[PDB]
């Protein structure tokens, strides 16, 4: 939500390198949510109730 | 572009067309003219007894 | 020994109820002693009558707990028995033994309670045969059968109306086509408003587990195939479909207009839940979802509004998950939160009319009910128009 | 039953196998263990 | 409707022998053992009778729809009302 | 008293697990399924190892009938033949692969003891003998006899019969002659059973395990055949009607790796075909 | 042993991701020899039971 206050300033130096730490700490969630996709994908849905 | 090629190969394992076409095509070619009973809501349908 | 005489004698028509009374009595006396705020309340399962019952709605017991008739819809699972499900449970006694067993000759879908009745029991079935029950005995057997011509129904009777008061005892029938049928709750003969569902577009409206407004209104919002909040009246100059606020997709497994107002306004609000894997909010000026909810992991079927705390819905998915949520207290995550069994797709949600308790049902039979220990008297009312506010700056630019 | 494209998966054939011989095998030393 | 009726009546735990004594005062049918508490019923109907007066004569507005004896040794929890006793011995624990 | 033993065979499932489910287990992988029981055998149970042994395929199961089968168990070995009748294509097969099991079995292991012909035939001779009295004309049975008693399992099926193949008794009617004569000429008599249906199997096993039962045909699909009832009079009224006069040609009415690619072989026919 | 099957079938949607020349072939023929693995180590573990 704090992104996508400013999506769009994540482009200006100042806010270019310096928010890539927490940057990287979302994209590790967004990792694991895009593989908790892959595990319920593989659960499909006629082998599903 | 890890992430990005991982989201697109799985958004590609959506193409599930298998049964998908299978309930299409077999609908269609067997259902093309079942419906064409016009004679009545209630037939005469019996064996030898 | 030879007791035919005795089989009318003992086993007369007055004695058989008594017989239930003692057999009630001391079945409920075998609680005998010796003779020298996620809690999780309780659960019922039948394993002969439940067993199975692959349903979608059944008749809760908000007003009068510890009596809810599980109207399931009878599986394949008992054939050796009549079809037709439907349970009303002891959940004073906390027991599952098939005591009270009710049954019908075909596939119970929401039989819930009949208008100014407890014991007598309406029921709409897969082939929209309404049946009908008065229990003022312990006796079984549906003692109404709805004709089925052209005018009534063939399809299953997703979520049947009761409307007015002793004057007006309106039952409003509908079938996956849309039509409606006001069967008078006195005579099975004639239904009042017996019309079609006219709207804009598709005057077919399948229609899927549509909702009541609370305060006797008629500005209906019927859930349907792809969502499709279709809001009417059923009378006046908008008879038909007047209009379909939508937004939300698949369909309508969960929708259900304002709670019982704690200490807030009327707050003209309802929510959605469906196979878009979520739930929405809405009110009578959105026309859009007020607030799309979190689309969770698997079809978000149900979803219900407590009555203690008005600003906190209920809802299960299709990975069988209960998220509880109070915006005006847990904006981005639910108040509670807890599994089911496994993860399996449900279909009901019900809060109990007390609160601080919900009766959640499986779509497979066994029937959870959960505690929540939480709220207590707060004026919400300060919490929702601030919310309200606050979603209001938050969708600008 | 299945919404995916890994037919050519492992086997239909091997899983439940070697359970059913198992199965067996502890059918023998479990019912005339006494 | 007897089977409903057996069924919660025998079916349930600890049951060891019900009797429904009727006016008669034999439980030829119950699950108790027939040739022992045939003569039992028969004088516990003549006892319970006097117990019905005793109840319904000091204090007359007062029936016995629940007979919870809570023996020594067993759980006589008889289920009457102005038409029977169901005098049913079950097990302790 | 003694022991018993009783030898269950069957093909393509048809109920055979489910059968000595149903006799009064964890698996089915490598057949021989024991069962220890306790058997009324007129009079009381005292744990009798009554061993039944469940035995289904052909792919070497000669060690298990070892363990099952031995010299002084024979002559109450009541066999169970076990064939469905959902794909009848695969029971005809199934009841002659049996057959020349039972055939192959008897001249295999069986034919040492030469007590067994005085001794074991006039067995045969009794028992397929007195099957037809005591019970309810000419049983024509081949040159083989044992304790045979068919009971054909997974006989549920006939709405999914006439849902799938027959919608007419001639399945009914041919299938149930034809095999009906087979189970005659093995000296057997043709009892049918389902999953807790056709209770008729505890009559005659309990009867040959040291009562009587009735015989109709009017039923023609859970065919109960009891003992000494087989005979080739109703048969021939039963493959005659709507189908040809005894028919042999029924039974056969209800009867990607692509490739991969080189380096040097390809460049150099690349080379070849550069025209 | 059934981790690793998974594991075989992980493999097998490994190749679902993309291009392949005999990946049936390829799958196939392994889990021929995987039954022949499955031969050594279920006489191992028949004889051992």
């Amino acid at each position: 939500r704090i992104f996508s206050r400013f999506n769009a300033l994540f482009v200006r130096p100042h806010i270019r390198g310096a928010i890539r730490e927490y940057q990287t700490q979302l994209i590790q969630r967004v990792k694991d949510d895009i593989e908790s996709l892959h595990d319920k994908f593989k659960v499909q849905y006629p082998q599903s109730q | 572009q890890k992430l990005k090629q991982d989201g697109d190969s799985f958004r590609m394992k959506l193409n599930t067309q298998e049964i998908f076409d299978d309930w299409a095509r077999k609908v269609q070619q067997r259902n093309l003219g079942v419906s064409g009973r016009i004679f009545t809501i209630e037939s005469t349908r019996v064996r030898g007894r | 020994l030879t007791e035919e005489e005795k089989q009318q004698i003992l086993h007369s028509e007055e004695f058989l109820s008594f017989f239930d009374h003692s057999t009630r009595i001391v079945e409920r006396a075998l609680s005998e002693q010796i003779n020298i705020k996620l809690s999780l309340n309780r659960q019922f399962f039948d394993e002969r009558w439940s067993k199975h019952r692959v349903v979608s709605c059944l008749d809760w017991s908000s007003q009068y707990p510890e009596l809810l008739v599980a109207s399931y819809n009878n599986n394949e699972d008992a054939p050796h028995e009549p079809d037709g499900v439907a349970l009303v449970w002891n959940m004073k006694y906390k027991k599952t033994t098939p005591e009270y067993v009710f049954h019908c000759q075909s596939a119970v879908m929401s039989a819930t309670f009949a208008k100014f009745h407890p014991n007598l029991v309406v029921g709409g079935t897969y082939s929209g045969q309404i049946v009908l029950w008065d229990n003022r005995s312990n006796k079984r057997t549906p003692v109404q059968r709805t004709p089925l011509s052209a005018a009534a129904h063939t399809h299953p009777v997703y979520c049947v109306n009761v409307v007015g008061t002793q004057n007006a005892h309106n039952l409003i029938s509908i079938s996956t086509d849309g039509k409606i049928c006001s069967w008078s709750l006195d005579m099975l003969s004639h239904p009042q408003d017996s019309m079609e569902l006219v709207h804009k577009q598709s005057k077919a409206v399948a229609v899927t587990s549509m909702s009541f407004p609370v305060g006797d209104v008629n500005n209906f919002v019927v859930g349907s195939e792809e969502g499709s909040v279709y809001t009417a009246c059923r009378h006046g100059s908008k008879a038909g479909i007047s209009e379909m606020f939508e937004g939300h997709q698949g369909p309508i497994t969960g929708i259900h207009c304002h709670a019982a107002v704690g200490a807030v306004d009327f707050s003209h609000l309802f929510v959605t839940s469906s196979f878009d894997w979520t739930v929405k909010l809405w009110s009578t000026k959105n026309n859009k979802p007020l607030y799309s909810f979190e689309d969770n992991a698997g079809y978000v079927y149900d979803v219900m509004w407590s009555p203690t705390h008005p600003a906190l819905f209920a809802c299960v998915d299709g990975m069988g998950r209960l998220d509880l949520w109070n915006l005006n207290n847990d904006t981005e995550v639910p108040t509670a939160s807890i599994s089911v069994e496994g993860n399996p797709a449900l279909n009901r949600v019900r809060w109990t009319h007390s609160g601080r308790e919900i009766a959640v049902g499986d779509s497979e039979g066994q029937i959870v009910i959960y505690d929540v220990g939480e709220q207590i008297a707060v004026p919400r009312n300060d919490e929702w128009a601030r919310f309200g506010r606050t979603l209001a700056e938050i969708n600008a630019n | 039953r299945n919404a995916l494209t890994r037919m050519p998966d492992g086997p239909v054939a091997l899983e439940e196998s070697y359970s059913a011989v198992m199965g067996i095998v502890s059918e023998v030393e479990q019912y005339v263990k006494v | 409707e007897v089977e409903e009726t057996l069924k919660r009546l025998q079916s349930q735990k600890g049951v060891q022998g019900i009797i429904v004594v009727n006016t008669e005062g034999i439980p030829i049918k119950s699950t108790m053992d027939n040739p022992t508490t045939t003569q039992y019923a028969s004088l516990m109907h003549s006892f319970i009778l006097k117990a019905r007066s005793t109840v319904r004569d000091i204090d007359p507005q007062n029936d016995l729809t629940f007979l919870r004896i809570r023996s020594k040794k067993n759980e006589i929890m008889v289920a009457p009302d102005k038409d029977y006793f169901l005098i049913v011995i079950q097990n302790p624990t | 008293p003694s022991g018993k033993n009783i030898l269950v065979f069957g093909e393509d499932g048809s109920g055979k697990t489910t059968l000595m489910t149903k006799l009064q287990h964890g698996k089915k992988g490598r057949g021989l399924e024991y069962l220890y029981l306790s058997v009324h055998d007129e009079d009381r149970d005292d744990h009798t190892r009554c061993n039944v042994w469940i035995l289904d395929g052909d792919l070497y199961h000669k060690g298990l009938l070892k363990f099952a089968v031995s010299a002084e168990s024979l002559p109450e070995t009541l066999v169970i033949f076990v064939a469905d009748m959902s794909r009848p294509w695969t029971v005809m097969e199934s009841l002659q692969k049996w057959a020349s099991v039972l055939r192959e079995h008897i001249d295999k292991m069986k034919i040492p003891p030469e007590k067994m012909r005085e001794l074991e035939r006039k067995f045969v001779k009794d028992f397929q003998d007195y099957m037809e009295p005591e019970e309810g004309d000419n049983v024509l049975t081949h040159n083989l006899g044992i304790p045979v008693l068919v009971v054909c399992t997974k006989c549920d099926a006939v709405s999914v019969l006439e849902k799938e193949h027959d919608y007419r008794d001639e399945h009914l009617d041919f299938i149930q002659s034809h095999l009906r004569r087979f189970c005659l000429q093995y000296g057997a008599a043709l009892i049918y059973t389902s999953v807790k249906e056709e209770k008729n199997l505890d009559l005659l096993y309990k009867y040959i395990v040291h009562f009587t039962t009735p015989a109709l045909v009017v039923e023609k699909d859970a065919v109960f055949i009891p003992a000494g009832w087989d005979n080739e009079k109703k048969i021939a009224i039963l493959h005659e009607n709507f189908t040809t006069v005894k028919p042999e040609d029924a039974y056969e009415d209800f009867i990607l790796a692509a490739e991969d690619e080189q380096v040097f072989l390809m460049k150099q026919q690349s080379l070849l075909a550069k025209q | 042993f059934s981790e690793i099957l998974n594991r075989v079938q992980k493999a097998v949607d490994d190749l679902n991701l993309h291009s392949y020349s005999n990946l049936p072939i390829w799958v196939n023929k392994l889990d021929m020899e995987i039954e022949r693995i499955l031969g050594v180590r279920l006489q191992a573990g028949l004889r051992a039971w």
